[PDB]
């Protein structure tokens, strides 16, 4: 939020503040796999809450490229990234409930044990989709279906806990 | 509940090589075991070179760090490289 804009206008964003006319890709000033996730990611991640132009747009593109080309620098940094996650989704905005489920089904598939590893912390995070259960309604059950097929035997369970009308048939 | 499943040793210095050397000499494995063991908001480094500037211990003693580098390339070889 503030965090995110702090962190857009300083040097050490490791975006290039341009645009392309050929289209709408994101130009990289440092390469992703030298930045230290531990730093970068959770501080991309607390652009989840930013609905405002331009701030939005590399937010998301700067969590996608992040996520896509993380491999094995992503599951060491899971943790730091619940709170700007919940943080996110309690501000209860569709709009940023609609990119922030996006982001997580992309963050169930972007590398190996990352789904399991979610499942300590459904409790923080899937509450507020509790109010907005059936479009949103059919994005959450979606996205509740990426984080049971990708979260191991434990994950339905810990989900219907949280969820109580969560159904399945993967 | 997040832990490392291989290791490996380093073979030459490098920045990352660096870092993992000063966790591993306060007693942590790299900066995910720190941050599981103490509460942390960020990690001091110093703004020149990305380099832990001081750590907290188990003990909760303090180990300090210089600006420049400090693993000698004989130590290199001591310092373990966790996977995932
Ligand atoms: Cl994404």
């Amino acid at each position: 939020s503030t965090a995110f804009r702090k962190f857009y206008e300083r040097g050490d964003f490791p975006i290039a503040l341009e645009h392309d006319s050929k289209g709408n890709k994101i130009a990289w000033k440092v390469e992703i796999e030298k930045l230290d996730y531990h730093h970068y990611l959770p501080l991309f991640f607390d652009g989840l809450c930013e609905m405002t132009f331009p701030y939005e747009f590399f937010a998301r593109q700067g969590i996608h490229d992040m996520l896509e080309h993380g491999g094995n620098k992503i599951l060491p940094v899971l943790p730091q990234l619940i709170i700007p996650i919940k943080n996110a989704l309690n501000l209860r905005n569709r709009q940023v409930i609609c990119v922030t489920l996006k982001v997580l089904q992309h963050l169930v598939v972007s590398a190996e044990m990352v789904g399991k590893a979610l499942v300590p912390y459904y409790r923080q995070i899937l509450p507020v989709l509790n109010i907005f259960k059936n479009n949103i309604g059919d994005l959450i059950q979606e996205t509740l279906e990426a984080f049971e097929r990708y979260g191991g035997e434990n994950a339905f369970i810990n989900i219907k806990y949280v969820v109580p009308t969560y159904e399945s048939c993967l | 509940d997040v832990k490392p499943k291989s290791v490996s040793h380093a073979k030459k210095w490098s920045e990352e090589i660096e870092n993992l050397y000063r966790f591993q000499q306060a007693g942590y494995r790299d900066e995910t075991e720190y941050r599981q063991v103490k509460q942390v908001s960020m990690v001091d480094r110093w703004p020149e070179t990305g380099y832990v500037k001081k750590l907290q211990r188990r003990d909760n003693t303090f180990y300090y760090y210089n600006k420049q580098r400090e693993c000698d390339d004989k130590e290199v070889h001591k310092v373990k490289i966790y996977a995932y």
